[PDB]
């Protein structure tokens, strides 16, 4: 069973920081890319970041580059995205999203439909 | 969701019956040896890549589909094209031969299953009916008889039809993601279905609801096939492994996985007795897996492109492995 | 959600006798598989 | 096209090379 | 044997007629050009430029996740890719989709043509501030015109900085992983089916010519 | 040529030695005897008188000077000076080949044999790979492609050129190792037209490969009709349009003991005109591909340009031209650099377009993983 339990989230004042922990259980975690996909309220799903198997080609979407760091641990099967210097536009639900297939460099996980290997999603919010 | 007490109950139900597994019992079972199979025939003549094939019940005529828009019905004994049907849509993705032998169905990316009538009094072949109602691409259709065909589309739905009216008699829904393959049971009252959610759902034909859902894979499932006894079924995926599931136990039994295979299974089918498990991989090979000890004991490496479909005759006398090089070999 | 209820009420079988079921069927039909045991070329039409 | 020029010259060289061979029979015996 | 001979001959008489039809169909299947037209997130359109048959198969009746039915399009000569350069943030989705097509296992021998559509609406997009190009791509704010390549006349130096930034954003994806016969052909269009079929035919010629030079190992 | 002139003239001008028997008296009566030594035609002379014997013009070594003077002395009963020669030999040896021309004798025979061992080891090394080139390319599953079929028969059109030459080297020496036997004269002429077939069957088949590649890139898609009956007809038929009119002019007008020697240049340009046209057309095709490959390399790539535009322009002219050594009586070193290239041209086509291409390197590794 491919399930992606996610933690972290909650209410965080703007300009602060937050940490997410994608606890992946059900597959060999050191064989797949791992992405973070967020969903702004009333908007479609947007790809945020991605990481390789051990981590060699880490990329970000341009709106959050330099502020978010994605790290993985292939011995604990856990994926971490560290949020720093938050903006009110980062208020979204964040989905951990494995890629379709193993030992590959091409993923199709931005789909609005029920992607099968995407987590339940945790919610981050900003305050006044 | 209050499903946690239902999440754990099946998990301990699988654990309470997971005693003295298949690997522990067949330690005493003798092996089968390396099985030398050579290409007896080579049914060349397709233009584009062969994407699917299906054997006849007479074990002589096999139909094959390809992206050029043709549907050849070869004779396996004499290497002769009995019919060559010009398809409407070029991007077909499956084909099935009726167990009576009268009809052949072929439908792909055009969301439409086309039933062809090869028993036409007039020699010219023609469309018998033209099924419609699915929205996604059609992945695998198989024939129950000359009146009922059950297909699998890419809109998370399987549909059971009646051909004489052209209506969805029963629509099987409950999958997530694209359904990829289909395989009927020998009693033809049940059928399993593998989709792109690492779960192979077992369906009932006359009900429309998932009987059991088996999930032990971890990637997209690309092909499925029943056991001859009907109490089990193998399952190939993009995980580069095969898993022999079980209906009465509702868990996986074996895991046909070597260390060197970094390539997803695209086709899988048992033998006549189910001792072998021929599986078609993406490294241009067809690794024969001994389906009781899970040790690979044969390689059919004739092709130079990836094998798309892999059919086994009803009497177990031959094996045809189509591939993406427009060549369809007949092994033995 | 109805599919998850109807897979819990159906009984489950121990995999000890379920593996011996597939072990008995593969040996009761063993000699009638002309791919496991190779057939002579006379009664093989693909020659 | 120097291949055909060679074996036309190699044969014509070997032709007259037999002429000293042949005149050896006339002058000696 | 002789009673088995006439039925074998009638099977041979149908085989020779079927082999006759396939030779008439091979020389029209190998003479037509298959395409594929998909956007950033009718099924068959046939046109012809200079007596060459084009088969622009347009998907769009299918679903959104495309990891399974795009494997059918590996024998296609060119995958036409049209983007919406005006955008919410459709541009990043079009960029990550191009990364998945270029680095696919089976699509790494199929070239991709680019058609950067929504061109004139990007000119007002960089002034209004609804979906600003700096809001999603802040590296554009330090990015200038790359070379002295001549833009279209009657334009502003701001808008030609914008659309040429979208060009090498995709060329960063293609030139990073070159293993196969794929070649990225970018173009600047405004509306389809008006003078663009000449741009498809001139670029589909270069995929066929580079296919034969690869066969003789000249390239 | 010279043997054809000398053998007839030895009977024709040597008939004057039989004419000497008519006018001369019987020379036994204290005179010098007339013997049939086929070179000396000394008439009757008084006793103990060294008669100056004039040199005949029947020897072909007397073109610059057809006269000499040497005294022929004999004894009491026609006793000329004879040692190891059983016939009575006169004293005349100044009418032989010249000492200034003696450097051409017994000194250039190794110079030809320096070149003779050069191309025959190159032709045998060519067919040593070309016969394996049919076992690799043609003998395996890559045989139905139209591009493979031109490369397959071009290998056979080099085996037809290579095996015909090495036969005609060995056949020409073995008749040169009572006139010669007529069983080898007819065999030499049917091996010379067989060799002259394979020369024209080589160069005109390179016109097929040049016209196939220029048509393959001039179109806008894959070709509908394979044109294979046209290329087999223009390729093997066009030498038979030329080597058969060459042979029937050779057989009646200028028939000699072997058809390798080319005396008249009238019916030699009718065997060069298919060879000269299949290079001039295959050079205009060659400058078009260089004009094309310079366009596909100065655009749309991350170029390394000056390497790959010359690492494939080296791979072309073994299917194209060797015209650069035509514009550069032949110098011994020159043809040494030309017959090295002309013999080894059949080997290099087997190296590049049958081994070093990765279409078979991925295929031969797959076939060796099983075997």
């Amino acid at each position: 069973q491919v399930q992606l339990q996610e933690s972290g989230g909650g209410l965080v004042q703007p300009g602060g920081s937050l940490r997410l922990s994608c606890a992946a259980s059900g597959f060999t975690f050191s064989n797949y890319k791992m992405n973070w996909v967020r969903q702004a309220p009333g908007k479609g799903l947007e790809w945020v970041s991605d990481i390789s198997q051990s981590g060699a080609s880490i990329s970000y979407t341009g709106s959050v580059k330099g502020r978010f760091t994605i790290s993985r641990d292939n011995a604990k099967n856990t994926l971490y995205l560290q949020m720093n210097s938050l903006k009110p536009e980062d208020t979204a639900v964040y989905y951990c999203a494995r890629c379709p297939a193993p030992f590959t460099r091409d993923c199709f996980d931005v789909t609005s439909t029920t992607y099968a290997y995407r987590g339940q999603g945790t919610q981050v919010t900003v305050s006044s | 969701q209050e499903a946690e007490q239902l999440k754990n109950q099946i998990r301990d139900a699988r654990k309470a019956c997971a005693d003295a597994t298949l690997s522990q019992i067949t330690n005493n079972i003798d092996p089968v040896g390396r099985i030398q199979m050579r290409t007896r025939r080579t049914l060349r003549g397709h233009l584009a890549k062969i994407y699917a094939m299906h054997w006849g019940t007479d074990s002589r005529l096999l139909v094959s589909a390809s992206q050029d828009g043709k549907l050849i019905i070869w004779d396996s004994y004499t290497t002769n094209k009995v019919h060559a049907i010009p398809l409407r849509s070029s991007w077909v993705m499956t084909c099935a031969y009726a167990p009576s032998g009268n009809y052949v169905a072929c439908g792909g990316l055009d969301n439409i299953c086309s039933i062809y009538n090869l028993k036409t009094r007039e020699g010219n072949v023609r469309v018998s009916r033209e099924l419609a109602g699915h929205t996604g691409y059609l992945s695998c259709c198989r024939f129950l008889d000359d009146n009922q065909i059950v297909t699998s589309s890419g809109d998370t739905t399987c549909a059971l039809w009646d051909i004489e009216t052209g209506q969805q008699t029963t629509t099987f829904t409950g999958h997530t993601g694209d359904v990829m393959s289909l395989s009927l049971a020998p009693d033809t009252r049940l059928f399993v279905s593998g989709a792109c959610d690492a779960s192979a759902k077992l369906w009932d034909v006359r009900e429309g609801m998932c009987r059991q859902t088996f999930t032990g894979h971890e990637s997209d499932i690309n092909a499925i096939c029943f056991f001859p006894n009907g109490n089990a079924f193998a399952t190939g995926s993009d995980d580069a492994t095969c898993r022999l599931f079980d209906l009465r136990a509702d868990q996986e039994l074996m895991t046909y996985s070597h260390d060197n295979i970094i390539c997803g299974i695209t086709s899988v089918s048992f033998s006549k007795s189910g001792r072998l498990l021929l599986a078609g991989y993406d490294d241009f090979n067809c690794n024969v897996w001994d389906a009781l000890k899970a040790d690979r004991a044969g390689v059919l490496a004739g092709h130079d492109n990836r094998v798309s479909c892999l059919g086994v005759t009803d009497d177990g006398m031959a094996v045809a492995t189509g591939s993406w090089d427009s060549f369809l070999k007949i092994w033995n | 959600v109805e599919q998850l209820k109807m897979e819990a009420n159906i009984d489950r079988i121990k995999v000890s006798k379920a593996a011996a079921d597939l072990m008995a069927y593969c040996e009761a039909h063993a000699k009638e598989d002309p791919l496991l045991t190779p057939v002579p070329a006379s009664e093989n039409p693909f020659r | 096209h120097s291949q055909g020029t060679f074996t036309s010259d190699y044969s014509k060289y070997l032709d007259e090379q037999a002429a000293k061979e042949f005149i050896a029979w006339l002058m000696n015996t | 044997t002789e009673d088995q001979r006439n039925e074998e001959k009638a099977q041979r008489e149908a085989n020779k007629k079927i082999e006759k039809q396939l030779q008439k169909d091979k020389q029209v299947y190998r003479a037509t050009h298959r395409l594929l037209l998909l956007g950033a997130g009718i099924f068959e359109t046939k046109f012809q430029v200079d007596k060459v048959n084009f088969h622009m198969f347009d998907v769009g009746a299918q679903r959104d996740e495309r990891r399974k039915w795009i494997q059918c399009f590996n024998d296609v000569t060119a995958i036409i890719f049209v983007v919406a350069s005006s955008s919410t943030n459709r541009l990043q989705a079009a960029l990550k989709l191009f990364d998945s097509i270029w680095n696919n296992k089976w699509l790494r021998d199929t070239s991709v043509i680019l058609f950067l559509n929504k061109q004139d609406l990007l000119a007002e997009k960089v002034l209004a501030g609804k979906s600003k190009i700096e809001d999603y791509f802040p590296e554009f704010a330090r990015y200038t015109t790359p070379e002295d390549a001549t833009p279209e006349p009657g334009e502003d130096p701001r808008v030609t900085r914008a659309k040429y930034f979208i060009r090498d954003e995709f060329l960063r994806i293609s030139t990073a992983s070159g293993d196969g016969r794929h070649y990225c052909y970018p173009h600047f269009t405004c509306a389809v089916d008006t003078e663009n079929i000449r741009r498809v035919f001139n670029d589909c010629r270069d995929i066929i010519q580079r296919m034969h030079l690869r066969q003789y190992e000249l390239l | 040529q010279v043997m054809d002139f000398l053998f007839e003239k030895w009977k024709l001008y040597g008939d004057q030695c039989h004419h000497n028997l008519s006018l001369l008296p019987p020379p036994t009566e204290l005179v010098c005897n007339r013997t049939f030594d086929k070179y000396s035609c000394w008439p009757d002379t008084p006793a103990n008188t060294t008669a100056n014997i004039s040199c005949p013009w029947y020897l072909p070594w007397h073109h610059k000077v057809q006269h000499r003077f040497v005294f022929k002395r004999c004894g009491p009963d026609g006793q000329w000076v004879r040692g190891p020669r059983g016939q009575p030999w006169r004293d005349a040896s100044q009418c032989q080949m010249d000492g200034e021309e003696i450097e051409v004798q017994k000194e250039v025979a190794k110079m030809y044999s320096s070149f003779q061992v050069m191309y025959t080891v190159g032709y045998s090394l060519s067919l040593g790979a070309l016969l394996l080139a049919l076992a690799i390319l043609g003998g395996l599953s890559k045989l139905h492609c139209t591009r493979n079929a031109i490369h397959a028969n071009l290998f056979a059109s080099f085996v037809l050129k290579a095996s015909s030459v090495l036969v005609i080297d060995g056949l020409l020496r073995t008749r040169y190792s009572t006139w010669l036997s007529d069983g080898a004269v007819a065999g030499c002429r049917v091996a010379a037209v067989f060799m002259q077939y394979g020369i024209v069957a080589n160069y005109c088949w390179l016109l097929v490969e040049g016209l196939y590649l220029h048509n393959l890139l001039g179109l806008a898609t894959l070709p509908e009709r394979s044109f294979f009956s046209l290329y087999l007809g223009i390729g093997w038929g066009a030498p038979m349009l030329f080597v058969v009119p060459w042979a029937v002019v050779k057989c009646l007008f200028e028939n000699v003991q072997c058809w390798t020697s080319n005396d008249n240049m009238g019916f030699w340009w009718i065997l060069r005109f298919p060879v000269f046209l299949a290079i001039l057309i295959n050079f205009f095709i060659f400058v078009r591909i260089v004009q094309l490959l310079v366009a596909k390399l100065r655009a749309r790539q991350m170029h390394y340009k000056f390497r790959l535009a010359k690492s494939t322009l080296t791979l072309i002219p073994l299917l194209g031209v060797h015209e650069v050594v035509f514009a550069f009586t032949l110098r011994s070193a020159k043809l040494f650099f030309d017959l090295f290239l002309s013999s080894f041209q059949g080997l290099l086509v087997a190296v590049l377009y049958c081994f070093l291409n990765k279409e078979v390197q991925s295929e031969l590794r797959r076939r060796w993983h099983r075997w």
